[PDB]
């Protein structure tokens, strides 16, 4: 029973990494997420066991809505539709809801009505180098590594509101595929303090006992 | 056309599924491979290497490098306990944060054996003898040198060899690896007497894991 | 015994090689060999009683060492391998134990929780930086956190043996030898912005001696580049 | 991190058993808390280091204890030379903060 | 890595070309779009690199609705249905909502209820000549070329409103297929001023620097 | 009938998909082909042709045809800079709006080499000599004729040949193509002395692109 | 793509059906068998053994 410790069965799991809200009428309701691996603390520790990784990606969004308190007089709305835009590394970036960057041509986006299966999409391995780098001892600012930059995501409604505000949440799920690892490293002892860097506070090695015998 | 009929469990999102997925960016012409040294195919190959065991915790050496050294000195009593630690899995013991114990806190069922390498990091003129008594699960901890000799043991002479290897099973009472003074540390003139001992741990290569879970070494 | 390279010669007598591979060759690159393949002996550090440890950043420690320091500034890219010889000389009346490890991509953490360490405090130009056995303060601006029981990387110091390592035990051993290949994602990288290796020496069981013996044991590190090739016309 | 000792002024007759406390705001490790004794108009002296171990040349009447965030120093029998001011020290992060001080006046 | 510069991977992309609204009860709510390539400025510049093109077509409409403010008293409507008519070159043209040209026989149209996948349809290469012509130096009015005329599109509701007005938007997407190009041309320097013709204002060749050295 | 089960990602409109699509007008009997000359199969075949480089911008020649000519005259100083321009990609330089640079602003990653053809558009009786020093990425710009001679260079005699070809890599400091006066322009009587020089650019045929994006030469 | 057409009886949950079901925990590497004595293949093999009959009920 030695096969559940394989790399394909150790890292190819699904994990909630982001959770954001956006409303439709407030003229600054749209989500935002720069795709990285250092978001949640549990998935980060399983990825810093190795130094160089290489994987495809699979994202699945579980989008739901909830009615905000409107004014009066028989609120009725049809089914809603969301647009989940993906910006490649080095592309145009939106800044408002109604913007030029949404209707561009080289940003692949999905359109999804409510009441169906949730909208999966898959991102291939996009990098100039031959592998992602989980660590980088060198300057670009120290320890940044501008080579593994996978892109950003953007979500918004495409229905204009007529009688009632509607806010919606979204839980981005995350799943690597065809994982290859290289050069293993010892697991992190100290806690995780910041997102960008590997800064820490010093801690004892092990919990203590009363004597040696 | 072709008549179909959808079963239950159709428009659901199982988080542990496996289906063909639509690609977002086709015609990309992905970057090819490069032979990078040190590829890991299986997580047991991390645990096969040897790691130092913090077998000297005692509440004031945990924030130092004295957590890894066992103090050995030439006392006046014949027969005394050098150290001793249980093999009770994960219950705040000393094999918890080591490189073997950091992988086995991801799984819930595991079974196998363990190499236990010791090493005498002392002078080149000092001699002595040590017992390494291992008690099986079920039997009590030996409270004396004599009934530690009657159990299974390995007598370790420091003057001939400086590394004694002991192999022992570990399962998910569970055993003791207590060590006893046989004779004192005989040492010549103008040599220090306080020598130290390091301890190593590994996986014996035939052991399996099952039923992955998340680790408790987090907030 | 008595190996020579270029115009330099050392004397040896067990060698552990990398991750199982030997360092070998691959616009267009040029391969200089007659003037870089020699033993650049760094100067010796002293091991006292209450010592803590040392570290060198590897393509930074040879940045002023002769012709290899000239090819780092003239050529933009490049890739090398290394061959490290460590040997400390003590008598039969000393005792202790070192750990000679070679960490690839050893990203260190600053003392302040928000900043990143400056350039002069990560790597001393052909001079060994030192760990400490106490904490580094929080109030100073930008300095490397050098608590030795966390090895400066926020990791357990005992688990550092997963990297290619070699024990120096003064009872039976005297020297260590490492051979490290080129480990990087891109096939040819810059040599100023990046330090792809880090050689660490940590004393686990500290030095001890009687009264009368010499109170320090010097360590000598000798590095030699292997199969280097740069990029330019 | 701050240390608050209690009581600030404490009096005791010779022959009785007396105790003082030293309370921290956060959790301080048990090996990093020490006790000092400064007599009237003299330099201070180390009294108990690592919360339970006696210094060199101190009498055996003193004994410290406690763990977590509350530590205590108790005197078994009060004599005539141990009327002074006692401080407690800690270290969880920099800097090293001293206590307020407990004064012991004889009766 | 020389294959992303192929013509099949350079022009076969999706781009939003039109965006129009139409309501149901106002007796002049129906959309209109004459199919051309000179609509948006980014897709036009990628098509004027060549002179003669030849492609099939694929259109996909992302139709959503939004409730207009009705009067009172418990507005409830069933699911809506849209009709997207396609007029071939030289066919009948509607002018009101209720007209004879909608119920004709040789205008292929799609019918789509809300809450399903968006309604794709595909137009083959319809011309008398052997290739479309992106430029035409000659009279028919100067520079018109009445040979490449692909037809028009029309959208309307088919549900009559009973208690509440509903207006709807539509984003026509555009995707060539099996593209062949012929005779390449240098890329346009000046800005795009008008839709019909190639008129411009004179501009400098390059942005300037301070000296020659 | 046949039991099916829909996966997630079913009723979605991915803008970069590839599916079979229903035809609107069948039975049309489409117009067949005709052999029209000049078919383009790949966008690199546009960039292989040579284009004139506006290497003489200087803020008052951009609205003219003097943007393409380099002024060369017989001065009195020995050793002077004729022109010089960096190869820094896209950063307002002179290879930006050319026919090579107009395709490479559609992609984000590209690599290859470049042919650089010069041409002396002057009289038939005038002679001279020119250096064409190319500095590699990393080295500084040469500030003198002598240290431009020590770098890699090509000495171009005008009297023998009137076109000098120089090949050079270009990647996404990045280099300099500075040119220096070697000797003056010696010219006979009743001939003008102010001659001009054109400069061409091309693609060296082994270069690739990846990751298409949109162009920034628009509103 | 491939044109299909759903029959009646599509999105229903019949309690006595038989369909392929999606597994919740794949890559588990299930525990293998062991020869335990006394396997029952059919419920008639319980009824073949003999049992005592309470043929003397009479209420007390």
């Amino acid at each position: 029973s030695r096969s559940e410790s394989s790399i394909e069965n150790f890292l190819c799991r699904s994990a909630c990494v982001y959770y954001a809200t956006y409303t439709n009428n407030s003229k600054k309701g749209f989500a935002e997420w720069v795709i990285n691996t250092r978001q949640v603390a549990q998935l980060r520790r399983k990825l810093e066991l190795f130094t160089y990784l290489r994987f495809d990606l699979e994202l699945t969004f579980v989008i739901t809505s909830a009615q905000q308190p409107s004014t009066a007089s028989s609120v009725d709305a049809p089914v809603q539709t969301h647009q989940i835009m993906y910006v490649p590394p080095g592309g145009p970036v939106p800044t408002k809801v109604k913007d030029y960057a949404w209707q561009t041509s080289t940003n692949p986006s999905v359109f999804w009505t409510e009441g169906n299966a949730p909208p999966r999409m898959s991102i291939p391995f996009i990098s100039i180098g031959n592998a992602y780098s989980c660590f980088y001892d060198g300057w670009t600012v120290y320890g940044i590594n501008t080579l593994n930059n996978m892109g950003t995501l953007y979500m918004r409604h495409v229905n204009e509101a007529g009688q009632g505000p509607i806010k919606s949440t979204v839980r981005i799920y995350f799943k690597p595929k065809h994982v290859k690892a290289w050069v293993p490293r010892p697991p992190r002892l100290c806690q995780y303090e910041k997102q960008k860097n590997v800064n820490f506070s010093p801690i004892g090695v092990t919990t203590s006992r009363t004597d040696i015998i | 056309g072709l008549p179909v009929m959808t079963t239950p469990g159709s428009t659901q999102f199982l988080t542990s599924d496996d289906f063909q997925s639509p690609s977002a960016m086709p015609q990309f012409d992905v970057t090819p491979e490069m032979q990078i040294p040190g590829r890991v195919n299986n997580l047991m190959e991390i645990a096969e290497v040897d790691s130092v065991v913090p077998v000297n915790n005692t509440e004031d050496n945990v924030s130092s490098l004295k957590a890894y050294q066992i103090p050995v000195q030439s006392n006046s009593d014949n027969g005394k306990q050098v150290f001793g630690f249980p093999l009770q899995p994960g219950a705040n013991n000393v094999l918890n944060r080591t490189l073997l114990g950091e992988i086995l806190n991801y799984y819930t069922h595991w079974s196998g054996s363990i190499k236990l390498t010791f090493m005498f990091c002392g002078s080149a003129m000092a001699t002595g003898k040590f017992l390494l008594a291992y008690s099986p699960p079920g039997a009590g901890v030996p409270k004396n040198r004599k009934d530690a000799m009657l159990g299974t043991h390995v007598i370790w002479d420091v003057g001939l060899q400086s590394s004694c290897v002991l192999c022992v099973p570990w399962i998910s009472a569970a055993g003791y690896v207590t060590c006893w003074y046989q004779t004192n540390i005989v040492v010549p003139a103008d040599v220090q007497s306080s020598c130290d001992i390091l301890c190593f741990v590994s996986a014996c290569n035939d052991f399996s894991v099952r039923m992955l879970k998340d680790t408790p070494f987090i907030r | 015994r008595s190996i020579t390279l270029g115009n330099s010669t050392i004397t040896t007598q067990n060698v552990v090689v990398g991750y199982g591979v030997w360092p070998e060759y691959l616009d267009q690159p040029t391969q200089p060999d007659v003037a870089t393949c020699r033993f650049y002996t760094l100067e010796s550090v002293q091991w006292m009683k209450n010592s803590a440890g040392w570290w060198w950043k590897l393509p930074d420690a040879l940045s002023q060492m002769g012709l290899f320091g000239q090819n780092m500034q003239y050529h933009y890219l490049g890739r090398t391998g290394y061959t490290i010889h460590v040997q400390c000389n003590a008598s039969k009346f000393h005792q202790g134990c070192l750990l000679v490890v070679c960490v690839p991509e050893a990203e260190m953490g600053c003392s302040n929780l928000n900043n990143t360490p400056e350039f002069s405090e990560l790597s001393g130009g052909d001079s060994a930086r030192m760990f400490t056995d106490t904490q580094v303060g929080e109030s100073n601006a930008k300095k490397v956190q050098t608590a030795v029981w966390n090895a400066g990387m926020g990791v357990g110091v005992g688990n550092l043996t997963i990297f290619p390592h070699q024990w120096i035990n003064l009872r039976t051993n005297n020297s260590a030898t490492l051979v490290m290949p080129y480990i990087n994602s891109v096939p040819m990288d810059n040599m100023f912005r990046h330090n792809n290796l880090t050689l660490m020496i940590i004393p686990f069981v500290p030095l001890n001696y009687s009264e009368g013996s010499s109170p320090y044991v010097p360590i000598t590190v000798t590095i030699a580049p292997m199969c280097a090739e740069y990029n330019g016309l | 991190n701050v240390l608050t000792q209690s009581p600030p002024i404490m009096s005791a007759s010779p022959g009785e058993k007396v105790t003082m406390t030293c309370r921290a705001s956060s959790s301080v490790s048990s090996s990093y808390l020490h006790w000092y004794q400064q007599k009237s108009g003299a330099s201070p002296k180390l009294w108990i280091y690592s919360t339970s171990n006696l210094a060199s040349g101190v009498p055996a009447r003193f004994s410290g204890s406690g763990s977590g965030t509350s530590y205590s120093l108790t005197i078994s029998s009060v004599e005539a030379e141990d009327a002074a001011t006692y401080y407690c020290q800690q270290f969880s992060g920099y800097p090293l903060t001293f206590g307020a001080g407990t004064k012991l006046e004889l009766k």
